[PDB]
């Protein structure tokens, strides 16, 4: 297998924007021995954020465009979407779950929030009784996240806009106040700006 | 509305 | 067949950036009976420009990163991609020649401007003796295009830049002298500025 | 280098 180049493979696919290559050759490398190299760590992160957005960006747009006899080609378009965005969290959610998480420092947090970031994601896009057990699912997941903190930051953020709360956000913003942590902070109070 | 991060 | 939804569909596609989807879409369309509404005849136009673009960039990058047992590995992945391409100019390039081109006024130029275009693409790519044959196959379908237009603005932009010459620009450009226009020029001048 | 068009 030779883990040593199929990570300069999904870097080189990164160095040349194809997400699904990248994302892909995390995985062959997240299937492998866990404990991942904190830039290991970090591609997998991106390139799966990029390849589910991707997909995630694009439900947004047209689940509006849908709200007659158009708006079936709409849902049968949606349909289509939902469904390899669902493959993508359940693809990954799962070697976190089954590999990820289960072999870790700070990491722990880390995942833990991603975890519960993917289960947000299917939930946005879950309908039948299938969603309320996909919320919960993520709340844990990220709650157990919060207290584990106690990267935190952006944390902070993402369990705060799962909840849409603010009440939340505040809180884990303005204890911290005391580069990179300030923009996500930023943001935070933008949040805010918001609700 | 809001979110989430960046990379 | 229904054309009329197969278009609804292929705007629906780019209105969510999925653009092979739309791609797709038009394939099925131009691949109807031709004559494409002003408008049909863009959306194709742009449609495949992205994907085969998505494609030829990628092949850009990775050809420099190669050029040791880690670039047998970038030739594995450039030959992966070039064939991608291959496969879109291939498909339309046909798509023109068997169905577009021949049924048609000012689109004649058009076509044969982007036909020529696709080639030149599949030039960039080309190796062996199949070089020389799609080089002078798309000078004719370019020069064709250069003596049927005497968007003739964009192509002699494109034929100007296919011999790299600067000739053939200054020429088709300085006439010209005498806003969407405007823009195409701004580039050849700056491509003169280049050269 | 150069080129090209757009849309």
């Amino acid at each position: 297998m030779d883990k040593n180049e199929l990570v300069q493979k999904a870097k080189l696919a990164e160095q040349a924007e194809r997400y699904d290559d990248m994302a892909a050759c995390m995985k062959s490398v997240t299937e492998q021995g866990a404990e991942l190299s904190n830039e290991e760590r970090n591609l997998l992160s991106v390139a799966y954020k990029n390849v589910v957005g991707a997909r995630r960006s694009s439900w947004r747009v047209v689940s509006s465009i849908e709200q007659e006899k158009k708006q079936q080609m709409a849902r049968e378009y949606r349909e289509k979407i939902e469904t390899e965005l669902r493959d993508i969290c359940n693809d990954v959610l799962s070697l976190l779950e089954k590999f990820l998480i289960p072999n870790a420092a700070e990491s722990k947090v880390f995942y833990l929030k991603m975890k519960g970031d993917y289960y947000r994601y299917l939930a946005e896009v879950a309908a039948g009784d299938d969603k309320k057990g996909i919320v919960d699912q993520s709340q844990q997941a990220y709650q157990e996240a919060f207290e584990i903190s106690k990267i935190r930051l952006g944390l902070a953020l993402n369990f705060s806009v799962f909840y849409y709360a603010c009440s939340l956000a505040k809180t884990a913003f303005d204890e911290a106040i005391a580069d990179d942590s300030t923009l996500i902070m930023q943001l935070l109070r933008d949040n805010l700006t918001l609700w | 509305r809001s979110t989430s991060t960046p990379n």
